[PDB]
């Protein structure tokens, strides 16, 4: 028995219970809630260290042997600081057969008490001391346009995409739609040679038979886009097929209000669960009250990253976007009126506050159509940074503990998108039984540049230097494709998500797919209350004239450390007893010019 | 103050390693002409034969009866270095778990004798 | 350096604009690719300086005159678009008809 | 298929190989042709080592590892069936000849099951524990399975001196990785392995040119690699006694005499995979500059 | 003149669109508080319920008999925008083909009544 | 030229360091990547000049001061490592805490 | 920019020649790759200027003298060949023994 200072302890194994580390260059702190190790028995690999034959590494058991409930792992990540919706804590991570097999204490049971996972002869060690480990992100709004989005997504901590498209065709440039058997097959065949988990959405329009055959072809869901016609029939019939096939539905609602207002769209849903893409509505959706979907229980509201940090440059950048996107000539009044009523600082600013409340549950990108696939995580924490700076600590948080806010925000791109598309049993969090999709971050780089990205226990992309160098940290130190992207390991370390009926149809043999196909499930039984930390349904109303977005007084309760009455003295009041959600745009953001060349 | 990305804020208090595991103070002397260094979890009964042990009373222990089934009471992953001719006082604790040693120098390869 | 892929591929603009800048200094009339690269580099370095997006959409139109490019190049460069890391994060800058007057 | 005279036997005498309709021709006049090099000490860390190795004249690697994991960063070990299979599957999509090494530690069955998975040999690294039991059991399994064993011997002398390791070998053939000992091995007398008949001694390229920049580079290498703070006397003592100009200088002469038989790299852990040939010939240059023509050689 | 790469030379004369499709002049009024924009080929019988139609004589048509089986007589892919409280005169023509409407708002989902 | 892969990939350092040098000349405070690239380029050019390894380890710490980089960057750059062809062959240069004082 | 692959890969020559030019400015004797890159860049920029092919084949032999390169490099550079877009289309330029006198 002896004593060690916390500074000397962190030098050896990383910080422990009660200590806090700053997330990147933001204003956020995470505090270690618990430590699953035993002090003095930490597992460390190196010359003359614990994990050696007979001392910390068991030397008798085989890879398939068991002692109690403990097993010999293929890979163990020692002293990992786990940041997850389940908690923020220190533990060893055990990986076996490409899945997370154990979270707890590693070592040799012959010499150490309470060993949950066994470091054996067939075990590889990754030293996670001093680094933060999170589950791989999910991007559920991706236009399938060019293959280089995959390395960019991995560079942003994204390990899974729910996409749709046909390549650089104008239909894909506008919508996330893989129309028909051919383009669903082509998407799955192309994904077969990319190191990412992928599922694809078909065209949710027309009668029942044309929609159904797309799902039988292997599509894991449907996207209803107004460019294909987001009418009442399309909403009703797409949901009818999806309930029969247990697949998700995403919608890009009618911006022109051509066949009804937002209430007409909601009525056509008839209580069936839908995924509201970019519910703020800058890039599309019922003008101007599409943001009101956050009040309905059968809607999973999602936001795209271009508007997520409300900044000084947002309005000017977005105003010019539509004039190019839809060839809006700034000389005809109709084009300007359609755009001036579509980019609203009122709803863009109110969107950030709703995220802090938990009214919007999912973060996405809208890859290469309106947003950025490599910045899903970065802009999520930028928004979390802005909310803390302007509204203080979230409810239950303290000076060096933003754990409640961190868990709420990390859920938006890890577990909530997984639940929405019915793949939460496979991915979306760092829990036992899930795929070993893990992203490592150095704390000074958290939310900007990951250290390595692991796909089912194998590193797919990581920071690495000169291959000729004596050590792997020599300039030029860049993010490089790893062994997980080569040979049969490429088709062993990622999966393709398909519908159950498509999988039962033998599309894997018909399409000659080499990857494993996993069926989506439980897509219809989930609703807003299923989302972790993001199940709020405030009474949000968008003023048809002033575009102001306001909530009730009780909707401001349990939000922040400051009570609703104090918040009532800062938010503007409408004629009714409602309070307008607003905040000044951000000028300087973290996870920004301090990190990125260009 | 100065904005340090990834800064660490420490809690108040010290950390107790190997709590509840009473330690014994012994001596180890290197008699060889080359340096030796022993890790925290190495079975001390099986260290280099040039190391000579001295029990808690200071008397030499030729059969290493004080080192049987014990390891250094030092932070996990660290080590203790003995230069040629050097004699150090060290703290040791009994091994835990099922108390079996397999491998190392093959001197036990089974359950430690009770 | 810890360079992501999107950072690495943007170094292509820097080299291409460097080629265009030297050729302009020799009195050469810039072609389509040289003109686009040179205008893009002005936007990228301007965003690094901390200029507003609105400022760059207007100032990128004064980089090159009609007489500094080959015949027809000014009509070929209808729009130039590039995304740079502003102080507030990554933003899109679109330049409409940069080569005029 | 043949080495000799090519052409058409219908018009030429003593034709050993026939240039026919189905024959392609490469003109090698004025060029030197050698066999592809073999790099037997490669850490399996990143795929781009393959194009670099080919850029250095290397066509075959005997490697070990799991990618950019710390265990691979330290040792050339593909632990177990999963990682051996992953290495083989990754090599299936790379243009290089490849074999892989497993973890040479533990009891007989855990070692053997790795070889049953397809590993072509075993690596005994001190970071996994290079003890007497590990050496004995790895050699026993290798003799039972006809595979090679490479060793990174105990630098700390923790379980014995170099003679203890040699005795634990029991006359069975072993491959002595980086026998000079700069990056690892029994301090400081691991080089003595060049005197034993059952040892194949190998050197890694970082020390193979003894140059003016070697000592400072390697000292800083050690201060970085094991987090040696140049403020605690133990770390400085362990480093200063580990980078010895004496053994580094003597290694080149031993290579010139033929005492060390194998050149290697220690890819991305201590040495350079693209320079195995280059530094080798550099060594051949230096010796000639300092000791003249080798026996039997002329102007 | 100036060398314009990919220049276009136009022929003489105008282009007659929807030749032979006689058009009817009607009026549409937006009664909602949000803007409505309707495409060229949208079945006018199934447009937003806030739109109020007026027949060729200017009298209101509550059951939209003037809009049944008809679309706008405007260039394909264009649209007509109705701000709240706005009443525009528009030109409409009968649908062609086999004259079946399937989808849209599901109001017909079959052959148009003759 | 007969460039090997490592030679080709080392030009990225040259381009990034040129970007960093131009931005420094404008009075901008360098970020993490720009500072790392500039120090690496200094080391590479010094090795090409024929300096000793130790001289470069000591002189790469005078390329950038604390006031020439953004807040926190000096604490971010703990170590920079690069291998270059010295007159006697390829050698590794490691710079510890290059951005101080 | 709409850069084809050959255009993208030709920027490697620009970067390597920039490195060679900067090292020549410091008074260093150029090696094989630096000399080849510098001569190739001279040829490329001359072709962009509008010189005739024969003029470039003759003028690329005055870019570097024997005393400006390391010993043996002049005998190493037997020929340098590069294809560039002249005013009349793509043409090949071959320089024989560029490093003489
Ligand atoms: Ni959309
Ligand atoms: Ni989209
Ligand atoms: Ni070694
Ligand atoms: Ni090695």
């Amino acid at each position: 028995m002896f004593k060690i200072s916390r500074k000397n302890y962190s030098d050896l194994y990383g910080i422990t219970t009660g200590d806090s580390v700053r997330l990147g260059d933001t204003n956020l702190w995470v505090k270690v809630e618990k430590d699953l190790t035993t002090y003095g028995e930490e597992s460390v690999f190196g010359g003359g260290k614990t994990l050696r034959e007979g001392m910390g590494m068991n030397s008798t058991m085989k890879l398939d042997d068991k002692l109690g409930n403990a097993e010999v792992m293929d890979l163990v990540i020692t002293n990992a600081l786990i940041v997850d919706y389940t908690g923020i804590y220190k533990a060893d991570i055990g990986i076996k057969n490409g899945k997370i097999a154990a979270i707890g204490k590693s070592g040799n049971p012959h010499l150490t008490d309470n060993v949950d996972m066994i470091v054996g002869i067939s075990t590889e060690i990754s030293a996670g001391e001093g680094k933060i480990y999170t589950a791989g992100g999910l991007d559920t709004h991706v236009h399938w346009l060019e293959p280089e989005i995959v390395p960019v997504a991995l560079d942003g901590g994204i390990t899974t995409v729910i996409a749709g498209g046909t390549g650089m065709n104008d239909g894909t440039k506008a919508t996330t739609v893989s129309p028909g058997k051919f383009w669903v097959k082509s998407a799955l065949q192309a994904a077969d040679g990319l190191s990412i988990n992928a599922g694809f959405l078909a065209k949710g329009q027309g009668m029942e038979d044309p929609i159904f055959e797309q799902i039988a072809a292997g599509a894991c869901g449907l996207k209803i886009h107004e460019d294909w016609g987001a009418t009442g029939n399309a909403i009703d019939l797409a949901l009818t097929v999806a309930d029969k096939t247990d697949v998700a539905v995403a919608i890009h609602t009618d911006t022109l209000n051509e066949a009804g207002f937002v209430e007409h769209t909601i009525a056509a849903m008839k209580g069936r669960t839908i995924h509201a893409y970019h519910t703020e509505g800058a890039g599309g959706g019922h003008a101007p009250d599409i943001l009101e979907t956050v009040k309905y229980a059968h809607i999973l509201p999602a936001s795209t990253n271009p508007t997520i940090p409300y900044t000084v440059n947002t309005i000017a950048e977005h105003l010019d976007m539509l004039m190019v996107c839809h060839h809006l000539n700034p000389k005809v009044p109709e084009d300007v009126a359609f755009a001036d009523s579509r980019i609203r600082s009122q709803t863009i600013a109110a969107e950030d506050l709703l995220h802090d409340m938990g009214a919007i549950s999912i973060m996405s990108s809208d890859t290469l159509a309106m947003g950025r696939i490599g910045e899903v995580a970065t802009r999520t924490w930028q928004m979390a940074h802005k909310m803390k700076a302007q509204f203080g600590s979230l409810k239950g948080d303290s000076e060096f503990s933003d754990n409640n806010r961190v868990k709420r925000y990390i859920s938006k791109y890890t577990i909530n998108p997984a639940i929405a598309h019915g793949v939460d049993s496979y991915i979306g969090s760092l829990e036992v039984g899930k795929l070993a999709d893990i992203v490592a971050w150095e704390p000074k780089f958290f939310g900007a540049k990951p250290y390595y990205v692991v796909k089912m226990g194998v590193i797919a992309r990581c920071v690495a230097g000169d291959p000729n160098a004596s050590i792997p940290t020599c300039e030029p130190v860049i993010m490089r494709d790893q062994f997980g992207t080569y040979g049969r390991l490429l088709t062993n370390t990622s999966v393709s998500f398909v519908s159950k009926i498509g999988l039962e149809n033998g599309i894997k043999e018909e399409y000659k797919l080499e990857k494993e196909l996993l069926p989506v499930k439980n897509c219809r039984s989930v609703n807003k209350k299923s989302m972790k930390w993001n199940s709020a349904t405030p009474n949000l109303e968008v003023d048809p004239q002033t575009f102001d977005a306001a909530v009730d007084f009780n909707d401001l309760e349990n939000w922040l450390e400051q009570s609703a009455s104090e918040l009532a003295k800062k938010l503007k009041k409408t004629s009714s007893g409602k309070y307008i959600l607003d905040a000044e745009p951000l000028t300087e953001a973290p996870l920004a010019q301090r990190y990125f060349l260009f | 103050g100065k904005l340090v990305p990834g800064a660490i804020n420490f809690a108040s208090g010290e950390i107790v390693m190997n709590e509840g595991r009473e330690a014994k103070v012994i001596s180890i002397k290197n008699t060889g002409d080359r340096p030796i260094q022993v890790g925290s979890h190495f079975h001390l009964f099986e260290v280099n034969s040039a190391l000579v042990f001295f029990d808690e009373k200071g008397n030499e222990d030729k059969e290493r009866k004080v080192a049987y089934g014990r390891r250094f009471d030092i932070p996990s992953g660290t080590a203790i270095r003995f230069e040629p001719g050097d004699k150090k006082e060290v703290s040791i604790i009994d091994l835990a778990g099922t108390r079996e040693v397999w491998g190392v120098n093959g001197l036990v390869n089974g359950k430690l004798k009770k | 350096m810890n360079l992501s892929l999107r950072e690495v591929q943007k170094l292509l603009i820097t080299v291409a604009a460097d080629v265009a800048r030297r050729r302009l200094a020799r009195g050469l009339k810039l072609n389509y690719s040289e003109a686009v690269a040179l205008i893009t580099d002005h936007v990228m370095e301007g965003a690094r300086d901390g200029k507003l997006v609105a400022d760059l959409m207007q100032s990128a139109r004064e980089v090159l005159r009609v007489d500094q490019v080959m015949e027809g190049v000014d009509t070929m460069v209808s729009i130039i678009q590039v995304e740079v890391t502003f102080p507030d994060g990554t933003k899109l800058v679109s330049v409409h008809d940069p080569i005029y007057k």
